[PDB]
RNA sequence: GCGAAACCACAGCCUGGGGAACGGGCCAGGC
RNA sequence: GCAGAUCUUGGUGGAAGUAGC
RNA sequence: CUGCCGAAGUUUCCGGAUAGCAGAAACUCAGAUCAGUUUUAUGAGUAUGUAAAAUGAGAGUUUCUAGUGGGCCAUUUUUGGUAAGCAGAACUGGCGAUGCGGGAUGAACCGAACGUGAGGUUAAGGUGCCGGAAUGUACGCUC
């Protein structure tokens, strides 16, 4: 395998109010539920459940049950934001997150560019 | 004001429609194990007082007019103060002698007039 | 969601009654379903389980071929009693492999049916068509036949697609109103 | 003929009095809209001016050919695109009477085209016109400073496959 | 190509009813795109029509619309009730409906 | 070629369950 | 004031172009 | 034809005379009484009856005058039983005069008792499909 519930493992919660979010894991409750913190602000320490989260592939080294204040200055030492970003996971993500605020007008200017981009077609030419 | 009717289909008589001989004037049912007395599912309707239509708007026509029977000028000069209210309607059994009279008198009377154009032709 | 006015499904890894009552229900929505691949149907359970309650069944038209299997499912969740249910059935055709018409038309899935997301991981399941070869249908052999040699010709396909695709793939970041206006997550 | 010849029951004092519509935030002057009915549906259009329940709307002549018109503010879909400038035209010309059909009228004696049926035609005036001249010259330069503009009102709004109206904002 | 399609694909799947019994003046409607009864919510008050035609022709036109109204949601998955001009004939069970964007409050 | 009468609520495939018979009408299945 | 009374009188059907002569 | 009232289906003596049930009329009363009521306390033996606080409803008559004057099921109590079941009484209501939602269906089961309708919300029961409604969430058990 590649992903194992373990201490420090960063998960992306896909449920709830804080979808869309990161948090890594910092104590194992059970097989079925799991202690998670997040350095950002808006997100507090939580015990949540494997259904509601998904693992990514990024592990870092926590000590078991590390504080908040701990675990956010682990998480910028060992540079895990811009990191999980560089994957193409997140880039898939953000690109969906932007083209939802898309209003009208950027999806016409978006028709015009596309439409422009597609005229190429420079292969055997 | 608007004419609002609870109902318009006809209350027919429970098994009038297998039989000849039954006709199709609503008769009460008094069998004790019929299924339409008790009001059973997919029992017909019977004739309540709840179906029952406003007072203000009973026998009304759909016009908002009520039928006045006229057999002769006499009656038609009735409705010189209820024309907004009363339709004349001749009888059938008036001649057209008399029905072309009435109508030509409900005519400056200001009188609708429900069968105006019976028993007659025109002539322009 | 969203619809089509005609649906394939990919009848491979499904469960017979989950898959059943998905396309029962969207029949009566009024959409036209075409399932392919009938004898790969899974059914949950042992198939000595299945195989007695085919005997059964056995002991009407007893019918042998796996789509009239998954059709008889179908049927048992139709008003076909009514003209609505009866109408229903028609727009239906229920196939085993994939004919030539469906063959080069994209063919969805159910995950509401799926045996991988539905089952418990080690429980015993047995597939339709499998299960039906010692019941009297005799075309099994031949059918896998086709189907391998239909394989060999999609996969090529694949490639030929796969390698065209590369082409406006690498010409796609060869232009640069692609990166000067990606700010729109395009 | 004039002392009431019925019962004539008078309608009770109504208590009902006539407020002002309340438009919605979003649909302010200057506003690319799209319609929703009409002739003109799927035309996106610029709105001068709001009514006391429309909004007095129009595109740019030489753009989409959508002329000085009057729309309901529910038959509008407010897109939010830039703004247009619109302080520099006036309207107060448009009134309720500026749109108004003109009234059905013409003393027409017994026969011809009465009988005969030599009807006349109806035509738009050049007044309408040479005030529509003056609103797109105040407003081209306007639309044309921002990129795309004129490109967008020229196009008419369309539903694809696959697009949710509640989601995707307009 | 690309059509107008100023309108929401719909389809018309039963009556307002119990096991037993039907009330045909409503109408269960399924905007198609609609997943859940808050977005549902979108939908309320919209112009839903069933447009059909007839072989007999009116005004050189041989298609009949009958309009309607959306009135609210029903149940978790999006569909909604809607009551028409005229109660939906009971034939056109699956058909497809047209939900307009009018009255609009965006 | 000449020619009845008895009889006639209406009908007419099964399988079960349906407590009161229920099968011929009812409910779930086949036809 | 009728739907019944193996109701009364009259007319008329299916059985039937059958049984049959 | 419509509308409004509306039982009883049984005490008791014995085919009955009563009574009860349901109406009519005349009376006197709301500052008068009454209750398939709950109490308080007196006593008496957790209950019991009696007497006097809460709650609700205006109450008490007198006269004469139609029908009923079978039961079934169910609940509880029951005495003996006795292959085991059951039988026997009694206690109490429902149906019998009563449609409606559910219960696959069904007269006794779960809700609910009815003018004609629009809208809303529920009961019982339900939300894979037939079938209106989550192929809902969170735990487990079961092959």
């Amino acid at each position: 395998f590649k992903r194992y519930v373990e201490v420090g493992r960063v998960v992306l919660v896909t449920k709830g109010e804080y979808t869309g979010k990161l948090a890594v894991i910092v104590d194992i409750v059970d097989h079925k539920r799991a202690l998670i913190d997040s350095p950002c602000s808006e997100f507090p320490r939580q015990v949540i459940r494997y259904g509601s989260v998904v693992l990514t592939h990024i592990v870092m080294k926590l000590p078991r049950g590390a504080r908040s204040g701990i675990v956010a200055k682990k998480w910028k030492a060992q540079d895990v934001c811009n990191k999980w970003a560089s994957s193409a996971w997140a880039k898939k993500l953000e690109a969906k997150k932007v083209r939802s605020q898309l209003n009208d007008f950027d999806r016409f200017a978006v028709m015009r560019l596309k439409k422009q981009r597609r005229e190429q077609v420079n292969v055997a030419v | 004001v608007n004419i609002i009717k609870k109902r318009t289909k006809p209350f027919k008589r429970h098994q009038s429609d297998r039989f000849k001989r039954v006709g199709e004037s609503w008769r009460k049912p008094r069998g004790i194990d019929s299924c339409v007395r008790r009001r059973f599912r997919g029992t017909i309707s019977m004739p309540k007082i709840g179906y029952g239509n406003n007072k203000k708007t009973r026998y009304c026509m759909p016009n908002g007019l009520k039928a006045f029977l006229v057999r002769n000028v006499s009656d038609v000069e009735l409705l010189l103060m209820h024309n907004k209210t009363y339709a004349a309607e001749i009888a059938g059994n008036v001649s057209a002698r008399k029905r072309v009279e009435i109508v030509e008198k409900a005519r400056a009377l200001g009188v609708k007039v429900t069968n105006a154009g019976a028993k007659v032709r025109s002539q322009e | 969601s969203e619809f089509q006015k005609v649906v394939v499904i990919d009848a491979k890894g499904h469960l017979l009654g989950r898959l059943a009552s998905v396309v029962a229900k969207q029949l009566l929505g009024g959409q036209k379903v075409v399932v392919v691949r009938c004898e790969e149907l899974n059914i949950s359970g042992h198939f000595f389980r299945n195989k007695l309650k085919y005997l059964a069944y056995l002991r009407a038209f007893h019918f042998r071929a796996p789509s009239r299997i998954f059709q008889k499912a179908v049927r048992g969740m139709l008003p076909h009693k009514t003209a609505r249910g009866q109408a229903a059935l028609e727009h239906l055709q229920a196939v085993e492999g994939i004919p030539p018409p469906f063959d080069k038309q994209k063919r969805v899935v159910v995950p509401a049916a799926l045996r991988v997301l539905r089952l418990k991981p080690g429980r015993k399941y047995c597939t339709v068509g499998r299960l039906s070869s010692e019941v009297g249908w005799k075309y099994n052999d031949i059918v896998a036949k086709l189907e391998e040699r239909r394989k060999v010709k999609s996969a090529a396909f694949y490639q030929a697609k796969l390698a065209k695709q590369k082409k406006i793939a690498s010409a796609k970041e060869a232009s640069p109103v692609n990166q000067k206006l990606s700010q729109f997550g395009y | 003929k004039y002392y009431p010849a019925y019962r004539e029951n008078v309608p009770k004092k109504a208590r009902k009095a006539v407020r002002p519509t309340k438009l919605r935030a979003s649909l302010a002057p200057g506003t690319v809209c799209i319609l929703l009915a009409g002739r003109f549906r799927g035309k996106r259009v610029v709105v001068l001016s709001q009514l006391e329940d429309t909004l007095v709307v129009t595109g740019p002549y030489k753009v989409n050919g959508v002329p000085i018109r009057r729309v309901n503010h529910r038959y509008v879909i407010a897109t939010s695109a830039p703004k247009i400038d619109v302080s520099g035209v006036s309207v107060e010309k448009f009134t309720k009477a500026y749109f108004a059909k003109q009234k059905r009228s013409g003393p027409v004696k017994k026969d011809e085209a009465f009988f005969a049926e030599n009807a006349p035609k109806n035509a738009l005036p050049a007044e309408r016109i040479a005030d529509q001249k003056a609103v797109d010259a105040k407003l081209l330069p306007a639309i044309k400073a921002i990129p795309n503009m004129k490109e967008y009102l020229a196009a008419s709004f369309a539903l694809s496959n696959g697009d949710r109206p509640h989601l995707m904002k307009f | 190509a690309q059509g107008h399609r100023l309108y929401v694909k719909a389809k018309h799947l039963s009556f307002q009813r119990s096991k037993h019994v039907i009330h045909p003046g409503t109408s269960i409607v399924k905007i198609e795109g609609c997943d859940s009864k808050e977005e549902a919510q979108f939908y309320l008050g919209k112009r839903v029509c069933y447009v059909y035609k007839s072989s007999k022709a009116v005004r050189g036109s041989k298609i009949r619309v009958i309009w309607g109204t959306i009135a609210r949601p029903h149940g978790n998955s999006g569909a909604v009730r809607a009551r028409f001009v005229h109660n939906l004939p009971a034939k056109t069970f699956g058909s497809s409906l047209r939900v307009m964007l009018y009255p609009s409050n965006i």
